[PDB]
């Protein structure tokens, strides 16, 4: 996350941290078994990391679950980023306290104008790298599809929309991908991919969680 | 030379997956950050990989 603020140590209980060789992606706990995350972040051997708000540091609510399935969207696309998200079971369930809990799924359309709050452990430099041991936090509004699509010319697809500014200078960034864009209490976003990061009039692009939520709900009883 | 002599490319998607890549300048492989995306073929799993490749 370029241009935000460290979060609140006890604020995203539904933040995870997707760990294989490193930390590589971000992710959403949205059941005890299941994991919200974007499908580019597929690989086959995940460990989920619950609790975290320092990934160098035990707190002591700490969960590192393994991933037993992982499952991109079956009409995933690499070439365009069309369908973008993918469900995790996690291997065993999560514990649920105040510092390990769920994100709801969203029961309406995300619109232009309301306000999100995207967050993880990305890059927080436009110049260079640095890498955060703290979780980061920004706060950011969905942008209008028109924005969004003259932004990125013949790239924005069904399941695409924009949330941050226009202005460079604040955005989601490498390492951030698969994590959360919360709105109204619900998880809205996934994080996906932008022309570099925080750069002018090129805002990051996400997932629009709530075209999926049918899926979601069906994946999930059909891995019962 | 798409393998060897083109320079590191993150891509648009954000995720931090380390990879390596040959620095003709410092005639080795050293690790970056790919987005997971796009990208180009200098852009290896390994060291050893590169380095065979390089
Ligand atoms: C290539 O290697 C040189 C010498 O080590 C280093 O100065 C330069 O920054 C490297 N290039 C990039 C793009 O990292
Ligand atoms: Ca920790």
């Amino acid at each position: 996350i370029v241009g935000g603020y460290t979060c609140e140590e006890n604020s995203l209980p539904y933040q995870v941290s997707l760990n294989s060789g490193s930390h590589f992606c971000g992710g959403s706990l949205i059941s005890e078994q299941w994991v919200v995350s974007a499908a580019h972040c597929y690989k086959t051997r995940i460990q989920v990391r619950l609790g975290e708000h320092n990934i160098k540091v035990l707190e002591g609510n700490e969960q590192f679950i393994n991933a037993a399935k992982i499952i991109r969207h079956p009409k995933y696309n690499r070439d365009t980023l069309d369908n973008d998200i993918m469900l995790i079971k996690l291997s065993s369930p999560a514990v649920i306290n105040a510092r390990v809990s769920t994100i709801s799924l969203p029961t309406a359309p995300p619109a232009a104008g309301t306000e999100c709050l995207i967050s993880g452990w990305g890059n927080t430099l436009s110049f260079g790298a640095d890498y955060p041991d703290e979780l980061k936090c920004l706060d950011a509004p969905v942008l209008t599809q028109a924005e969004c699509k003259a932004s990125y010319p013949g790239k924005i697809t069904n399941s695409m929309f924009c949330v941050g500014f226009l202005e460079g200078g604040k955005d989601s960034c490498q390492r951030d991908a698969g994590g959360p864009v919360v709105c109204n209490g619900q998880l809205q976003g996934v994080v996906s991919w932008g022309h570099g990061c925080a750069w002018k009039n090129r805002p990051g692009v996400y997932t629009k969680v709530y075209n999926y939520v049918d899926w979601i709900k069906d994946t999930i009883a059909a891995n019962s | 030379h798409d393998f060897c002599l083109v320079s590191k490319v993150v891509g648009r998607c954000r995720a931090s997956m380390p990879r390596w890549w040959y620095n003709v300048t410092d005639g080795s492989c050293q690790l970056f950050v790919y987005g997971g995306c796009d990208g180009n073929s200098n852009n290896y799993l390994t060291k050893e990989e590169c380095l065979k490749k390089c």
